[PDB]
């Protein structure tokens, strides 16, 4: 005799499970208002550009070493010229750093460069390198940009070449990653990359993969060897199936990936380093990372790729 | 309560089948809104692809020399690569255009302060400052630079000295058969004869008054440059450390143009715990003791402008 | 001739069961389109940052995570039991 | 039904004091979206309440002429408001200005057909034709208006003439001392000398072979301007009618670019039932049955540009 | 006894005036939802204005006359400058009509201009002249506009002034309207009208009132010696009192009102001649009329109101 | 102790009155309402137009008044007679 079992409670129960679903439906209902409303208003502000007036440093060279040894004393954009070929080019070359000398190739700082792109702009290069100062008339400081793969295929095969990597926590450390045979092959090589002498602070993850994993899960995180592959042009570890595998999906940044990464410096900028599966367009590590340093799914708030050809040490 | 209860039991999964039927109403509705947002975004992210506009743009005509390219077809002051007959390799400057066909190729200017001109001897070799399409921004192009275009395929070049005071009152100096040396001859100065300027003669020396010996002593023909950390003038050490810049110096000066400049133009000894003629002067022009507002040194083929207009 | 006695059991526990299993079902979908709201929302807050570097001026804007943090913990909290007996 | 039948219509009231209710219910709801909807209206009225833009504007600087103008501050080729030292009552004009300095004022142009040339005294005495700001209009500017410009202030006047073929290649032709008349003397072409023009000098004649009084038959320095409705040209009849324009003819022409627009640029005398050579000309720079594509009369203070740039 | 006369037929004959009023009150609400989704695409639609590019005729004048003895042959915008004073201002001249030299002065043809406006900008002008014909560089053909009222009255004071009214039907029919005697005064006189030679087929409504009125009804509709007013500034043969008499009401049209109306060029665009006192605003005459010819409540499909200087007949 | 007999006149016709009461003055509103959406409508239609002149692209809309002459018609018939005994 269960008659006493009647779940009236459940039909003053059920109310909960109502009063809630109201609440967050009717709460993205408005936030959907709100994010519809805040992304009208940037499509206005982008009617005009943002723009630079960057007056050219008389001083010139093959790269920034030679530069700054014709008394490229300062840090800003230069004008140099790999090749009588290559038509000149700008850089920014930082010569504050080590010796100074180095010829900046990718720079990330504060989030306002798309890398989430494809295969052509990856070739050619991307973003803005420096912008003004203020009152003074040449622009002594860089923003993010990749200063595209032929251009720096073409620089390192040039001679010798030792690779820095700095980048920077959202609380402020800092570290680095010293890499003393930076050499990226041609487009007709799928640009293939290729390091060799590491010493640093931030963990060799270049060509020793993921210090968090381990076995086989270790092996296939080095990017040393490896293709560079595009949201739009795959060239990673993996095999034509269901692209549930698939290193750079969307807006995904391109980068020498292999059954993914240990790191990835044109990664999606997320704010405040730490950023959750549910944030990642694809529930993946679209971030700019160095698992070796700071792990996976934390977002550096710096990130660099400057370049000097070594001369004996 | 037997059904009296129970009557509205069965009377509320009805109030509550509204309640759900309702929220999915929403649900969708939202999803709707979302799939729309989506597309809005890439019609943005689409806007946001292409890199700050850069103002300064570079002309590809390129010749020997700003003439060889105003003789080209060029029609604008602006930035311009050339590349001197002997040459290995181009290299960016400024020319200076105007409705006759002069192709005034530049190597120095003054007028803000902008670029502190005490550089080494490399600075100098080399060439410091920027350079705008507009030219309002300071600069030495460079010796080696200025040398190679004064001494391509047996060119005959002059060079006007555009000056100006605070007062806007302006004077040339020309000076045909203008001609620089190798690094090996310390770049060495050296112009056949001075012409049409108005500005006077300063290569030519000046007599001060404060020796007899002057004018020969403050000549700048046929002298070799110097800087700070590389001597070569006619004097017991060197005047540029001195003055404070680089400079062809012989028993140092009569009329050089990267002294220190002087805001309001007019200066005394008790500016430096010293006191020079370390400001741009021009004595031939103004007092040793006043410092020009603009400055430019530009050369260009003396087969051109035999006078003026 | 002779209906609710026993009746007020399958007119009530399969109603209460069908309108239960909307609401479990129902609550599930819901719990997805949050899902997408969090990266939607982060997305466009980056897609808008990134706009700094091309258009001439950039929205300040920042992207509280606390709220979708909240209603991300209710909801699976809500996911308890309804009906069995 | 005694009160059976009854006791239903007392129980009935109910279910239309209901429906009359829920009927209030919307009609009030109703009111309030409507006066919402006026709202949002009027919203929308203000928003429609500013005309089409015009693309096209005016710059207030006012001159003697372009110089005037461009002297005076100007720094864009657009329309302008003028008004000549002889004049009672300005106009307006296109100037074309470049990086130098320069008050081109412009009175002819054609480059696509749009304005049929043949038009009678009257409208050549007053201008016909429409001014784009950026000229891409075709255009008389009117004869009393070049005289006006050309007469003023005992001013020194020059003729840039600038031609373009189909194949992109151009050549000026300049005529110094460049004067239109008075009405009283038919607007008569006068200028003192040819100058710098590699298009050659149509204006001093042209011997095209057919005879050898042509030379001196086609010149059309001194002429009076002539059309259809008003001859004053050195030939039996008029010329005008025949070419179909009007123009400073004499025996006809050796140059005249006021001629029909032959598409293509080439033609011969298959064109019109007789042929001519009234199509646009300039034989000091090629055939007489060739139509150049652009044409440009301009005028300048000669005082200004010697030979180019 | 009547018990009979129980109306148990009324309890069932009221559910008539219910789903009656059931019926409309449902539509009207849902009617609203489609005004309310019209209105808010006009205001996207707005969100950008239409463009003319007008390129100017060389040829100009005092007004249109002197411009076709100038050889203005075409109808297009012009430029005129009645006085070296007044700066130069446009204008659509009609060279095609009479003799042409058509100085035009008011256009209705499609509805495109609120000409409920106020004092202000009748004064000054509103609406757009020409615009862009197709493929032709400049505007051959007018649009809805005012000249405003200086400009106007500055006309009129020149010297000797006829005008010419002309209007078309919703069915093709077409009537004019010309006067000899047009002249209005300046804004210091309240823009004082002032008519006198009529002569035509649409009925001389201006100096006469309207023909369907009699006896005090017909001379309180004579717009001659009136002032001119608009929906902000009263100048009618009223008195200060309950405003159920005030000839131009909000968004009504602003003309030389007096006891109101025989004939009212701008007044509102109804489609289709055709309007009900149900219809209008206000349920006053809003359209644009001559009684004297169509009556009241019937508003023209065109209108205009040339003018040109008489010269000796 | 002895109420309906003749209380079915009392409870009857003053309710039915009271209830016809709001029919005969609830239609009368409803009349106002409709003459209001007529303009409403019209206005808005001309608004509209007028705004061919300013914006960049018009709503080609067009606007019947069949429906409205329609109605116009039944709510003026429907008010006939009601009750009177
Ligand atoms: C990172 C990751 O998900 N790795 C998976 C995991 O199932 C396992 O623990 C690991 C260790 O071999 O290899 C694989
Ligand atoms: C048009 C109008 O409503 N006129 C009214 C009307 O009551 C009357 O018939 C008329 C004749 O004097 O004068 C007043
Ligand atoms: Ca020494
Ligand atoms: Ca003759």
């Amino acid at each position: 005799k269960h008659q006493l079992y009647i779940d009236e409670t459940v039909n003053s129960n059920i109310p909960t499970n109502l009063r809630v679903l109201r609440s967050i439906l009717e709460n993205l209902r408005s936030k959907i208002q709100k994010l519809e409303s805040d992304v009208s208003a940037q499509m206005e502000y982008c009617r005009t550009p943002c723009t630079v007036s960057c007056n050219i440093p008389v001083v010139s060279g093959k790269e920034c070493e030679e530069i700054i040894r014709k008394g490229g004393e300062t840090s800003e954009m230069y004008l140099i010229q790999p090749d009588s070929s290559v038509k000149p080019y700008r850089v920014y070359c930082d010569m504050n750093t080590e010796n100074g000398g180095w010829t900046v190739i990718q720079n990330r700082q504060d989030g306002s460069v798309d890398f989430g792109r494809k295969w052509d702009p990856y070739k050619q290069g991307f973003g803005n390198v420096a912008t003004n100062t203020d009152g003074k008339n040449y622009c002594g400081l860089p923003g993010e940009y990749w200063l595209g793969n032929d251009k720096i295929s073409q620089l390192t095969r040039m001679g010798p070449t030792e690779l820095l990597i700095e980048m920077e926590d959202w609380k402020g450390d800092k570290v680095k990653a010293h890499y003393g045979g930076f050499t990226v092959q041609n487009e007709a090589n799928k640009y293939q990359i290729s390091v060799n002498k590491y010493r640093g602070t931030a963990g060799n993850a270049l060509m020793d993969g993921a210090s968090q994993l381990m076995g086989e899960n270790r092996t296939m995180t080095i990017h040393n060897g490896m293709f560079f592959s595009t949201y739009d042009r795959d060239n990673d570890g993996w095999l034509t199936s269901d692209p549930r595998k698939q290193c750079s999906k969307e807006d995904g940044g391109g980068w020498w990936y292999n059954r993914c990464h240990a790191a990835n410096p044109n990664g999606r900028y997320y704010w405040g380093g730490q950023y959750t599966w549910d944030m990642a367009k694809h529930g993946t590590d679209d971030g700019v990372v160095w698992m070796n340093w700071k792990g996976s799914w934390y977002s550096m708030r710096k990130m660099s790729m400057k370049i000097r050809p070594f001369f004996p040490q | 309560k037997m059904l009296e209860e129970i009557m509205k039991y069965e009377a509320s999964i009805l109030t509550h089948d509204s309640s759900i039927r309702y929220l999915q109403e929403i649900y969708n509705s939202n999803n709707q809104k979302i799939v729309n947002l989506k597309e809005k975004v890439a019609q943005l992210e689409a806007q946001c692809q292409e890199p700050c506009k850069d103002t300064v743009q570079i002309h590809d005509i390129t010749g020997k020399d700003c003439q060889d390219i105003a003789n080209k077809g060029a029609k604008q002051s602006g930035l311009y690569f050339i590349k001197p007959l002997k040459a290995n390799q181009q290299f960016l400057v400024y020319c200076e255009i105007d409705g006759s066909g002069n192709g005034w190729t530049v190597f120095q200017k003054r007028l803000d302060g902008s670029v502190d001109f005490k550089k080494n001897w490399i600075q100098y070799k080399e060439g410091f400052g920027h350079l705008s399409p507009t030219g309002t921004t300071e600069f030495w192009l460079g010796n080696e630079k200025i040398h190679l275009i004064s001494t391509q395929s047996a060119i005959p070049y002059a060079l006007r000295v555009e000056l100006e005071d605070w007062n806007g009152r302006t004077s040339t100096a020309d000076y045909a058969m203008f001609k620089v040396g190798p690094e090996a001859d310390k770049y060495r100065l050296t112009y056949a004869y001075f012409a049409g300027g108005d500005a006077g003669d300063a290569f030519d020396g000046f007599d001060f008054g404060d020796d007899p010996s002057d004018k020969f002593f403050t000549s700048h023909n046929g002298m070799q440059f110097s800087t700070w950390d590389n001597d070569n003038d006619k004097f017991e050490g060197n005047c540029a450390e001195q003055d404070g810049s680089g400079w062809w110096m012989n028993k140092c000066h009569a009329g050089h143009l990267n002294g220190v400049y002087y805001q309001g133009g007019t200066y005394s000894k008790a500016s430096t715990p010293n006191g020079y003629d370390n400001g741009i002067i021009w004595a031939t022009w103004k007092t040793r003791w006043y410092s020009m507002k603009k400055t430019t040194m530009k050369i260009i083929p003396f087969n051109r402008l035999t006078i003026g207009e | 001739v002779s209906e609710d006695l026993r009746s007020r059991i399958e007119v009530l526990k399969r109603k209460v069961i069908e309108k239960v299993q909307h609401i479990q079902l129902l609550q599930k979908n819901v719990r997805a389109q949050l899902v997408d709201m969090k990266r939607l929302e982060v997305d466009i807050d980056i897609k808008i940052r990134s706009c700094r570097g091309s258009c001439s001026r950039a929205l300040a804007r920042e992207v509280d995570l606390k709220d979708y943090e909240d209603q991300q913990k209710q909801l699976e909290q809500v996911i308890a039991k309804d009906l069995l007996p």
